[PDB]
């Protein structure tokens, strides 16, 4: 499976929301996601919660068991702090 | 011990006349991460006028689309077979299809679209992170803030 853009939106405790799009493979992990969003805007795991197709994502599923597939796929990205 | 063997070959890249595209910028990072310092103003008086002259051309020919990077002027030059006058018009063409990405990606030259893709080598993903971090900058300012 290749690499799918995907519209995140992203928010914390507090703020406004803000949308980003990532790069992401439907067979990749959430593990990996998060991975990949921590080293790249250095958002630690542990701090991540992720909601895709409607469900809480954990860290061993697939973006596909949650039915990623497409371009344009969205996904919601919720940060807790300190 | 990766970027070590990166920083050789980036190095070997200026012996006696080996026919290639270097980059100032790349040796001279590829030093700072080993541990010494050579001047940037050096190599680029060391190396051709080749990969500035590309990009300087292709910014006459399109003023709309920003200063142009030493890898987008290597990448071009390096497809047209170190043909000069192909380098110049492929370098903008490849230049102009990335800017409207990053538009329809929601990033103009309004924006800052322009300066992060010289900035990133014209590397659309990394320009695209670059600016999306820009941005989220105060949400990751928040994880440490209360």
């Amino acid at each position: 499976t290749q690499d799918i853009r995907l519209w995140v939106s992203v928010e914390d405790a507090q703020m406004h929301t803000v949308t980003i799009w990532l790069t992401v493979r439907p067979d990749m992990t959430v593990a990996s996601l998060k991975d990949m969003v921590f080293l790249d805007y250095g958002f630690p795991p542990v701090l991540q919660q992720w909601v895709i197709g409607q469900r809480l994502a954990r860290d061993q599923e697939t973006l596909h068991s949650h039915g990623v597939r497409q371009n344009g796929d969205s996904a919601y990205l919720y940060l807790l702090s300190a | 011990d990766k970027m070590r063997e990166e920083g050789l070959q980036l190095v070997s890249m200026i012996r006696e006349g080996e026919a290639a595209g270097a980059c100032p910028e790349e040796i001279f990072s590829a030093l700072q991460y080993s541990g010494t310092e050579v001047p940037l103003q050096w190599l680029r008086s060391e190396l051709p006028y080749v990969l500035e002259m590309v990009a300087e051309l292709a910014g006459q020919q399109d003023p709309g689309l920003g200063a142009f990077s030493c890898q987008e002027a290597r990448r071009a030059w390096l497809d047209r077979h170190g043909n000069l006058d192909e380098a110049v018009e492929e370098c903008v063409r490849t230049r102009r299809r990335k800017v409207q990405e990053l538009q329809s990606l929601g990033f103009g030259p309004e924006e800052g679209s322009l300066q992060a893709l010289f900035q990133h080598g014209g590397d659309v993903s990394r320009a695209l992170t670059e600016l999306q971090r820009q941005r989220l900058e105060p949400f990751r300012q928040r994880l440490w803030d209360s």
